[PDB]
């Protein structure tokens, strides 16, 4: 057996 | 409106001069720095900007120009996918990359960062950036164990190479970097051991020679130990990739068992946070799906009582886990196993279920509760008496009642099933 479960957002912005 | 970008900015970002060029480059990243909404649009929308960037990631000559150019590209990369296409179709890819060999630590850094975001985008984005070569000198930069700022990056952007199913990465593109990713698992930084774990769960996802190639790099211990961070950005993905090296075969699930994982398992079965939980009911499930002597591992950790209390108090989700789990163990188990199962009280938790809207968990229960019923069956012929001692019990917890309710379920296999069960074992 195998498979919620999602991941953090991908994409990350430099700020400041 | 239109003009929210200097006309001045076009000037000077257009001139001959150096230091109006990183002036105008400035605005644009402050600009772009903006937490509500950055300008995307708007700078992509000036026709020969973006290329100009990339032009300015050109001049080795300069850290200052390099730099604030790779940054402001590396904004118009984050967010979406049409405003990263731009930067692609500039070729900033094999820019970047062979900027991630500049003398420049910043700019080494930046680049990073931008090919981390692009890869970052889509499917065809990240396999683009894999097919321009992007892991050798990637790999090559955390051989300067020093600065921290870069290994967070670089490990970051490597598990955006490593990250989708649909379709995976070409293994053997990504593969290589097994051996830096073992290692980094015993770096001491929140973050580097997060992405490390990420990626590690990413490349785990999948059919059970991936899984040998994860665990080959010899993972496991350092993996298993991770469970018991104390900062959740460790332990979710530690507990993804743990959890997904036990979906392969029961050899590859002994080497997490042999790392004592149950230990921390259980632990872990009482974690404030919920998906933690369930995670840990899902890797749990998974490990008592295997042969009798892993079942009896996960008795002998005392994970049973935790999975029932589970299935007494938790969410719908988690419960859906914790049922597999305990459904799991009465279909490969022995008549000493689900005996133990049963004298723990499985039965009434099992019962329960029965009348949920989820129609597979009322299958699951109905499967763990045939097996009951099974093994007692074969336990009325073994001694005198040809009365099954499991019928009275799943009687008592009122889970005959809802058997029969079953019977006019609309669902054709639980109908079914709740009919040969009352046929097959009562009365």
């Amino acid at each position: 057996r195998r498979r919620s479960r999602s991941l953090p957002l991908p994409k990350r912005p430099r700020r400041a | 409106p239109g003009g929210v970008i200097t006309s001045d900015m076009i000037e000077m970002i257009f001139s001959k001069s150096p230091e109006q060029q990183l002036s105008a480059t400035q605005k644009f990243r402050k600009l772009l720095s903006k937490e509500p909404n950055p300008p995307i649009d708007e700078v992509i929308s000036t026709p020969g900007v973006v290329a100009r960037f990339v032009e300015f990631l050109k001049r080795k000559e300069n850290c200052t120009l390099q730099f604030e150019s790779a940054w402001v590209l590396t904004n118009i990369a984050s967010g979406n996918s049409l405003q990263t296409r731009i930067v692609i179709q500039a070729g900033a890819v094999p820019i970047f990359i062979e900027l991630l060999s500049s003398e420049f630590e910043d700019v080494q850094e930046q680049a990073v960062w931008a090919l981390g975001n692009i890869a970052g985008d889509s499917t065809m984005c990240r396999d683009y950036v894999l097919d321009c070569n992007i892991l050798p000198p990637l790999l090559q930069l955390f051989s300067k164990q020093n600065r921290l700022t870069m290994t967070r990056n670089a490990v970051w952007a490597l598990s955006n190479l490593c990250r989708g199913k649909s379709p995976p990465p070409e293994f053997a593109k990504v593969s290589p970097c097994l051996n830096v990713l073992s290692w980094l698992l015993f770096v001491s930084d929140t973050d580097v051991l997060a992405d490390a774990c990420w990626a590690l769960s990413y490349l785990s996802d999948g059919p059970n020679d991936k899984i040998q190639a994860v665990i080959d790099a010899g993972v496991c211990r350092r993996l298993v130990e991770l469970l018991m961070h104390n900062d959740y950005k460790v332990v979710s993905p530690a507990l993804r990739a743990v959890g997904n090296i036990v979906t392969g075969d029961d050899i590859q699930t002994q080497v997490i068992l042999n790392c004592s994982a149950l230990q921390s398992l259980l632990h872990l079965l009482s974690s404030p946070k919920e998906s933690i939980k369930k995670e840990a009911c899902w890797t749990i499930s998974n490990i008592t799906a295997g042969n009798r002597a892993q079942i009896q591992t996960v008795i002998d950790a005392n994970i049973f009582p935790a999975l029932i209390s589970i299935l007494q108090t938790a969410e719908f989700r988690t419960r859906k886990e914790a049922a597999w789990a305990i459904t799991n163990a009465t279909s490969g188990g022995s008549a000493e196993q689900i005996k133990y199962l049963v004298e723990l009280g499985c039965i009434k938790p099992l019962c329960d279920l029965l009348t949920v809207m989820d129609s597979k968990i009322v299958q699951v229960a109905l499967n763990g509760l045939e097996n009951i019923l099974r093994l007692g069956e074969q336990e009325a012929k073994r001694n005198g008496t040809g009365i099954n001692p499991y019928c009275a019990l799943i009687e008592e917890a009122y889970g005959l009642d809802k058997i029969e309710f079953l019977q006019s379920h609309e669902n054709q296999e639980i109908y079914q099933k709740a009919f040969d069960l009352i046929e097959h074992y009562f009365g």
